[PDB]
């Protein structure tokens, strides 16, 4: 809480996490990823995810809510899958030049539209 | 016919022909499908010949070699409005939203300072699919129900989809069902009927689409005819309503059948919720009901049976026999 | 001069001399209206029942045409006559009188001999359509109001003061008072404050009294006149009558006398605390006007069970849309004030997002309407976790607005500009 008062936000989640906290870390977590979303960074989106991935694996160690948390390890991974591609065509699309070789932009287009058929995570 | 040149203004097009310049605009996206609309009309002096238009400037060359300029009568918002007054700044306004000119419409009504215009400008952004601007104008207006849904619809990419949602906030329903059956995810329309109240439309689409709601929204309906007053469609829907797996649900089927019918002339087959009855909360309900028909017959019944069993003193002292209200009076908590 | 008027059957006549039959919208010491007979007055007040005068000579009742029967006091002058419905109250201002009966050929005391000051002068009195209900006792007028029950034999006193009852607005005292023309029950007052505030209240036997409206007396009127369904009738200050329509009764003013019965039962069952009884009578009236109405006492009543069904009645399928979605938070003053959003009461909404403890859900509130200043506020204060999203939007909004200078700043505060 010294850190999330004082801002810091990121080391504030990592902090909880360390510290046994699954109230707090997954909450701060949660609003994180949607602040990274609500702007264009949709790879530290995908990153957050990825952490919210293998922590809530982490907690469905507990035999309680396996199969409750299962769903959602494997839920979160494929939108960190998904928003880590979409990184790449947002900033195509935006930058006045190009960074990534076409090759790469038209493998990530097609996968992103082979694996996002009728429902679209905010901001896709 | 020469088409607008001016960049940012989309598909205006002045025809022309003798001593008239006609002003039509087209229209790609629209929530009632795409159509061209005449704008207005112009004079042209004797002897001339359009060449270019530009913002409203027709640049037309005479009978002898000089392009003269004219100014369109349609796009006149081009000059100050400090001259121009109310009376003066609405048609232009009509003029401007016409056009599709979102950006002097402001202006102008930034300059008006109506709210009622700035109403008329709202209804036409969300009109034409322009969401992002009419949620700039409602932001400004104040009205807040409609700015939380146009931001929460912001993502929808579904050309018909996004034309129903921007259909019902423009409080036309129909044309939203409409749309929305043509969209990727009709359902959409389904929770709207729903929402809507409209529970005979609910069943319309629902059985084309779910059959999941189709006892559920049976049941909603039954009871809104209950409570309305109806109690024989309502009876027949109740039936219609039972499912297999709620039996929150299928028991509260079975009692409104039980309500409805006892309502109707059916003693004997609303004497099945004498043993219908699942609860205590179905027999007290059904004293209700067995105060409801100025029954001997069966408040009697049911305050001699429910868990309103005191109440069958009041049920007997409708009528004669005491053996109830007597033994009933140790039982009973009102002396 | 003291400008006597009366307000009766839809006839306002006042001395000027101004009488106005509001029911066909013609206009032409004290005078007494009624629909076809005026009376203008040796009493202290006179009336016409019909044909009939209701003179008070020296303790005594007597009536003549334009000698038909006579009434004994054994209790001082009456100077108090007034008839509602079928019933006169006769009162003087020694604490006494009676209810007479009129609904048969003459009149007949329904009620006996009565003494206000064993059971409590008297300002001024007024009855009921049906008589069970007969006061403002005193030479200026008191904040206290006293209701004699005839059937059940007491009395119920109301302190202005107070807010009391006593069965046997501080700062205002009654002075004038009048009751509906058709609900013996709706009761109406004008109280001064020691400005002019009008308060309609319903006797109910079951449950007491209870307050139904409190509004200020209008600009334009100076002194109550009355009620009748479905206007508060007030005496202009120079049509010399201001007529306001009942505040749930917007828009249903020109439907059918059973429809104006059914907003009655539901005015009624909402001024006692049965939302089920008022809905439940309100279930054939397609007026969009009702269901708004009622739509706003779920809000003042935090009951969103029955606002669902309201909401589709009315067409603004945006409310209930919003209303399912925010069935998923958890908290039952959330979802009042996102109701409350969806239909025209933006300032109660924030009340109970503030008492609710959901500030996010505020600074939300305050981004979508035009407050961008105070969403910082929130943001600052209480969020600290959109502060960073709450100067992101306002940054967003700041270059839709062309001023690309404050919108560089909030870019550079949110650590976005990069």
């Amino acid at each position: 809480q010294w850190l999330a008062e004082n801002d810091r936000f990121e080391e504030a989640q990592k902090a909880f996490h360390k510290a046994g906290r699954q109230r707090e870390a997954v909450q701060v977590l949660e609003q994180l990823t949607n602040n990274a979303v609500a702007e264009s960074r949709f790879n530290d989106a995908a990153y957050y995810y990825w952490m919210l991935s293998m922590q809530c694996l982490d907690i469905a160690q507990d035999p309680a809510q396996k199969d409750t948390m299962l769903g959602k390890f494997y839920h979160f991974q494929r939108l960190a899958e998904l928003y880590h591609g979409y990184h790449a065509i947002h900033r195509h699309t935006e930058d006045p030049f190009s960074v990534h070789r076409p090759e790469t932009l038209f493998n990530i287009s097609r996968f992103l539209l082979h694996s996002l058929p009728k429902d679209t995570p905010s901001g896709i | 016919v020469l088409w607008e040149n001016w960049p940012m203004d989309k598909g205006v097009f002045i025809a022309y022909d003798d001593d008239k310049v006609y002003t039509y605009v087209f229209h790609k996206d629209t929530i009632q499908g795409a159509k061209v609309i005449l704008a207005g009309s112009t004079k042209v002096p004797f002897a001339h010949k359009p060449l270019l238009l530009y913002n409203g400037e027709l640049t037309c060359q005479t009978q002898s070699g000089k392009v003269n300029n004219i100014y369109l009568s349609t796009h006149g918002f081009l000059s100050n409005l400090k001259d121009t007054g109310p009376d003066e700044l609405r048609p232009m306004l009509a003029q401007n939203l016409m056009l599709k000119r979102f950006s002097d419409a402001w202006e102008m009504c930034r300059i008006l300072n109506d709210e009622a215009a700035w109403n008329e400008l709202a209804r036409a952004c969300l009109h034409h699919m322009e969401v992002e601007f009419a949620i700039r104008v409602y932001r400004r207006i104040g009205n807040v129900g409609i700015v939380m849904s146009l931001e929460q619809i912001k993502g929808i990419e579904d050309y018909n989809l996004l034309a129903g949602h921007l259909a019902m906030f423009t409080n036309d329903y129909n044309l939203a069902q409409d749309l929305y059956l043509a969209s990727s995810c009709p359902i959409a329309a389904l929770e709207m009927r729903r929402d809507l109240q409209h529970w005979d439309s609910a069943l319309q689409l629902a059985k084309h689409l779910a059959p999941d709601q189709i006892p559920f929204i049976s049941k909603e309906y039954a009871i809104q005819l209950e409570f309305a007053g109806d109690y024989v469609n309502a009876l027949a829907h109740y039936e219609k309503g039972i499912t297999g797996d709620n039996k929150e649900h299928d028991e509260a089927c079975l009692a409104g059948v039980a309500q409805m019918s006892i309502r109707m002339g059916d003693i004997r087959r609303g004497v099945n919720q004498a043993l219908k009855h699942p609860s205590r909360v179905l027999k007290r309900d059904c004293g209700a009901i067995l105060e409801n028909m100025k029954q001997f017959s069966e408040a009697a019944q049911l305050y001699e049976k429910g868990l309103y069993y005191d109440k069958a003193a009041s049920v007997y002292i409708r009528s004669k026999n005491w053996a109830k209200v007597g033994d009933l009076l140790p039982h009973v908590s009102s002396p | 001069r003291a400008m006597s008027s009366h307000f009766h059957q839809q006839v306002a006549a006042m001395q000027v001399l101004n009488v106005c039959f509001l029911s066909t919208g013609v206009a032409h010491s004290g005078v007494f209206a009624t629909k076809d007979a005026v009376a203008v007055w040796e009493t202290p007040v006179l009336a016409m029942h019909e044909e009939n005068v209701y003179t008070v000579e020296s303790n005594r009742v007597q009536v003549r045409t334009w000698v038909k029967q006579l009434l004994l006091f054994s209790e001082g002058n009456p100077c108090f006559l007034d008839i509602c419905g079928n019933f006169l109250v006769v009162g003087t201002d020694l604490a006494h009188f009676k209810s007479f009966d009129l609904s048969r050929r003459e009149a007949k005391a329904h009620c006996s001999c009565r003494s206000l000051a064993e059971l409590v002068g008297i300002a001024s009195l007024r009855c009921s359509s049906s008589g069970s209900t007969i006061i403002l006792p005193s030479n200026s007028p008191d904040s206290k109001i006293c209701f004699y029950d005839v059937e059940m034999d007491t009395v119920t006193v109301f302190d202005f003061k107070t807010g009391q009852i006593d069965r046997r607005l501080k700062n205002y005292v009654p002075v004038n008072h009048f009751w509906d023309q058709s609900e013996p029950r709706l009761f109406v007052c004008e109280a001064v404050q020691e400005d002019v505030l009008i308060l309609s209240f319903f006797i109910s036997e079951e449950h007491g009294f209870l307050l139904h409206e409190s509004f200020p007396r209008p600009a334009t009127s100076h002194s109550l006149l009355g009620m009748e369904v479905p206007y508060y009738y007030f005496t202009r200050k120079p049509q010399m009558v201001s007529r306001r329509p009942l505040r749930d009764f917007v828009g249903l003013e020109d439907c059918d006398k059973a429809t104006r019965d059914a907003m009655l039962h539901f005015s009624f069952f909402v001024t006692i605390g049965d939302m089920d009884e008022a809905f439940k009578s309100i279930k054939l009236i397609k007026s969009e006007a009702v269901w708004e109405n009622m739509a706003r006492m779920c809000v003042k009543t935090q009951r969103l069970d029955v606002a669902k069904v309201c909401l589709g009645n009315m067409g603004h399928a945006r409310g209930a849309r919003a209303l399912r979605e925010a069935e998923q938070e958890p908290e039952l003053e959330a979802r009042v004030a996102v109701l409350a959003t969806q239909l025209g009461m933006l300032e109660d909404a924030e009340q109970l997002y503030r008492k609710c403890k959901r500030h996010d859900l505020l600074n939300k509130f305050y981004q979508a309407a035009g407050r961008w200043q105070e969403a910082l506020q929130v943001a600052e204060h209480h969020d600290r976790v959109h502060l960073r999203s709450t100067y992101h939007r306002y940054a967003g909004h700041l270059e839709a607005s062309a001023d690309c200078s404050r919108a560089l700043s909030y870019y550079e505060k949110s650590d976005t500009h990069r």
